[PDB]
């Protein structure tokens, strides 16, 4: 069902044709410039300032989380039994 | 050893299309017809001049035999400078008035120079193909000029030539692009980029001077509204 219903909603995402759209009321870094999109956005509120194109800063290699890692499982009822007694 | 004075010569041309004329049949006045199809184009009931060179040879007009001459050696050139002269005589006659939105490049050029607004800037912004929207031909008589196939040679390149002949093959009407119209993503500037022979090449990376010290990696893309094509 999970995987009948994801399927269904990606491919009833998309849409046919293109176009180029301005988004008036909303400021461009150039001059007197308005806001200019490229895909059939629904409204307004969906843009999202091509955040998905810009590279994440990373830290350091001396300062990032580690997990440690412990070969942890679930094992059969005969293991189980054994180890208990 | 070369002449580039180009505002004299534009005041030769324009003296020409002022002062060539032909009287009317009945005899009440004189026709003055260039400058009737030059309003005709600032009204937009045409889309191109042709010119007959023999008229400017026997205009009677101080220095007309080397206006046509200078016409003929260098006709690649002296077509913007007709092209520049009937803008301004366009100008001239329509004043502070505009010209009618007829096409979507029209309707995009009339609402852009007046969000532009809301001629160093726009000669500065704007290429000439994109600020001129007419066609100029030229034309000869004299059998001076009349050759064959066979005759054209390495001394014509460049020049003005008449020939006769039999038609063997004709292509389909294309269209062909003449000036491409680019976007930034994210400053939303515009590039304008005139195309001259059978090749193009796109840019690539934003060339406005905010996207690039900012280095905010903005692509190009390409619009068919702002656009020129041409048959
Ligand atoms: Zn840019």
């Amino acid at each position: 069902e999970n995987h009948v219903v994801k399927e269904t909603q990606k491919r009833k995402s998309f849409s046919r044709f293109g176009g180029s759209y301005t988004i008036k009321g909303l400021k461009g870094i150039s001059a007197n410039s308005s806001q200019v999109v490229f895909k059939p956005i629904q409204n307004v509120e969906k843009h999202n300032f091509l955040d998905d194109r810009k590279a994440k800063k990373r830290a350091p290699r001396n300062r990032r989380p580690f997990e440690i890692d412990t070969n942890s499982h679930f094992a059969s009822s005969e293991v189980r039994g054994m180890l208990r007694d | 050893t070369y002449n580039t004075d180009w505002a004299a010569e534009k005041t030769k041309i324009r003296s020409f299309f002022d002062e060539y004329y032909v009287d009317n049949e009945d005899g009440s006045g004189k026709a003055f017809p260039y400058r009737d199809q030059v309003f005709e184009i600032a009204r937009r009931d045409k889309q191109a001049i042709v010119v007959n060179v023999d008229h400017i040879k026997e205009s009677d007009i101080p220095d007309a035999l080397e206006l046509s001459e200078a016409i003929t050696s260098n006709t690649k050139r002296y077509e913007v400078l007709f092209k520049d002269t009937i803008s301004d005589m366009i100008q001239d006659y329509l004043g502070d008035k505009q010209a009618p939105v007829i096409d979507a490049l029209d309707a995009y050029m009339f609402q852009r120079l007046h969000m532009d607004r809301n001629l160093q800037d726009k000669r500065k912004k704007y290429p000439p193909q994109l600020l001129q929207r007419f066609e100029v031909y030229f034309t000869t008589d004299d059998a001076a000029h009349e050759t064959c196939v066979r005759n054209i040679k390495a001394t014509e390149i460049g020049h003005l030539v008449s020939m006769k002949g039999v038609v063997i093959r004709a292509t389909e009407v294309k269209p062909c692009v003449e000036v491409m119209t680019y976007t930034c993503d994210t400053c939303a500037a515009e590039v304008y980029q005139p195309v001259k022979g059978m090749q193009f090449t796109p840019p690539v990376n934003c060339p406005n001077k905010e996207c690039v010290e900012a280095k905010a990696n903005g692509r190009l893309h390409m619009q068919l509204r702002g656009s020129k094509f041409v048959k």
